């Protein structure tokens, strides 16, 4: 399973 | 920047003339991921090539397996063509079943 | 044995028109599981190996729209980073993010990353404690601090050493018949008259996996690298791999030199020697 959090650079 | 695909033609199987295969070439190390990848034979165009989904190395380049099926024979000559950004004209690499 | 989680992403602005080209594919090992394609129809995550197929519907929806959200954080990002390092809106870029874990052969976390690219250069990285960022210049450095304020590595950590783990060993089991399965390699030795007074002898490494191996040539018991050649190892098609590895010898001393062949699927390392009836 992919990763929720993904956050702006 | 801008890496130049390392390219490998070759079969699935150990070729035997008249038998049924599977054409492979396989490009990596480039980048951009834009790439234009055609399998020859005889120097024309094969239709029903069908290519992996993009994906890359540690080092960020990328590569892509396309591939088709086809029967080599003692006549029919076959080869990939490869154009990236990297290149000035298309490069061409014949297939060689020793390799 | 030892086994890892990986995923992949990019996605390549399109500045004449439109959303990017947004590319996702997970791995298990060295086999692709699951993709996404922006310029696919189903704009669903899809299944790509047969254990993966029993998951139920809140699985493959919860995939999507996590790779969707993913897809909608680079879209903005290529355009924050185009304002970093103050590019024009007209050319093409890319980002690139892979993130996993590994497990050890008792299947219990080894290690996790989680990396980001932009145009193909490292632009910042967890670090192995998976609690610090590695910023590759000024601009990764800005994205750093935002990092570090928003507790981005203390829910990486969480998921790497928690649900990825978690996923991946039901993914070896699920798909165990395959994912478990060694497939040791299948060899054999050619020979091509290269020159007047030379030959090539070419050791084939075929329909192995994983993709890992060793191809070795030695000389009356020595290690020999002059006049070798080792290709890449490329994928069959078939999922499974090859490779091979050469050495130009001159006719008649074909039985000094001696091919090793060293894979996981492989109890004792093995030895190719050119026989001359053949
Ligand atoms: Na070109």
């Amino acid at each position: 399973v992919v990763f929720l959090h993904v956050t702006y650079v | 920047i801008q890496r130049t695909p390392k390219i490998q033609v070759y079969s699935r199987h150990p070729a035997e003339n008249g038998k049924s295969n599977f054409l492979n070439c396989y490009v990596s190390g480039f980048h951009p991921s834009d790439i234009e990848v055609d399998l020859l034979k005889n120097g024309e165009r094969i239709e029903k090539v069908e290519h992996s989904d993009l994906s890359f190395s540690k080092d960020w380049s990328f590569y892509l397996l396309y591939y088709t099926e086809f029967t080599p024979t003692e006549k029919d000559e076959y080869a990939c063509r490869v154009n990236h950004v990297t290149l000035s004209q298309p490069k061409i690499v014949k297939w060689d079943r020793d390799m | 044995g030892s086994h890892s989680m990986r995923y992949f992403f990019t996605s390549v602005s399109r500045p004449g028109r439109g959303e990017p080209r947004f590319i996702a594919v997970g791995y298990v090992d060295d086999t692709q599981f699951v993709r996404f394609d922006s310029d696919a129809a189903s704009q669903r995550m899809e299944p790509r190996a047969p254990w993966i197929e029993q998951e139920g519907p809140e699985y493959w929806d919860g995939e999507t729209r996590k790779v969707k959200a993913h897809s909608q954080t680079h879209r903005v990002d290529l355009g924050t980073l185009r304002g970093y390092y103050n590019q024009s809106e007209a050319g093409s870029h890319t980002v690139q993010r892979m993130y996993g874990c590994d497990v050890g052969s008792d299947w219990r976390f080894l290690r996790g990353y989680h990396q980001y690219a932009y145009d193909g250069k490292d632009y910042i990285a967890l670090k192995e404690d998976l609690r610090s960022w590695t910023a590759a210049d000024m601009a990764a450095q800005t994205t750093k601090h935002k990092w570090e304020a928003a507790h981005v590595a203390e829910q990486l950590r969480a998921y790497l050493e928690g649900t990825c783990v978690e996923w991946l060993r039901r993914y070896l089991e699920n798909g165990k018949e395959t994912l478990q399965r060694t497939d040791a390699p299948k060899t054999h030795m050619t020979h091509h008259a290269v020159s007047d007074h030379e030959a090539t002898l070419r050791c084939w490494a075929l329909s192995f996996y994983p993709a890992e191996i060793t191809l070795t040539w030695q000389r009356d018991g020595e290690d020999q690298t002059q006049d070798t050649e080792l290709v890449e190892t490329r994928p069959a098609g078939d999922g499974t791999f090859q490779k091979w590895a050469a050495v130009v010898v001159p006719s008649g001393q074909e039985q000094r030199y001696t091919c090793h062949v060293q894979h996981e699927g492989l109890p004792k390392p093995l030895t190719l020697r050119w026989e001359p009836s053949s």
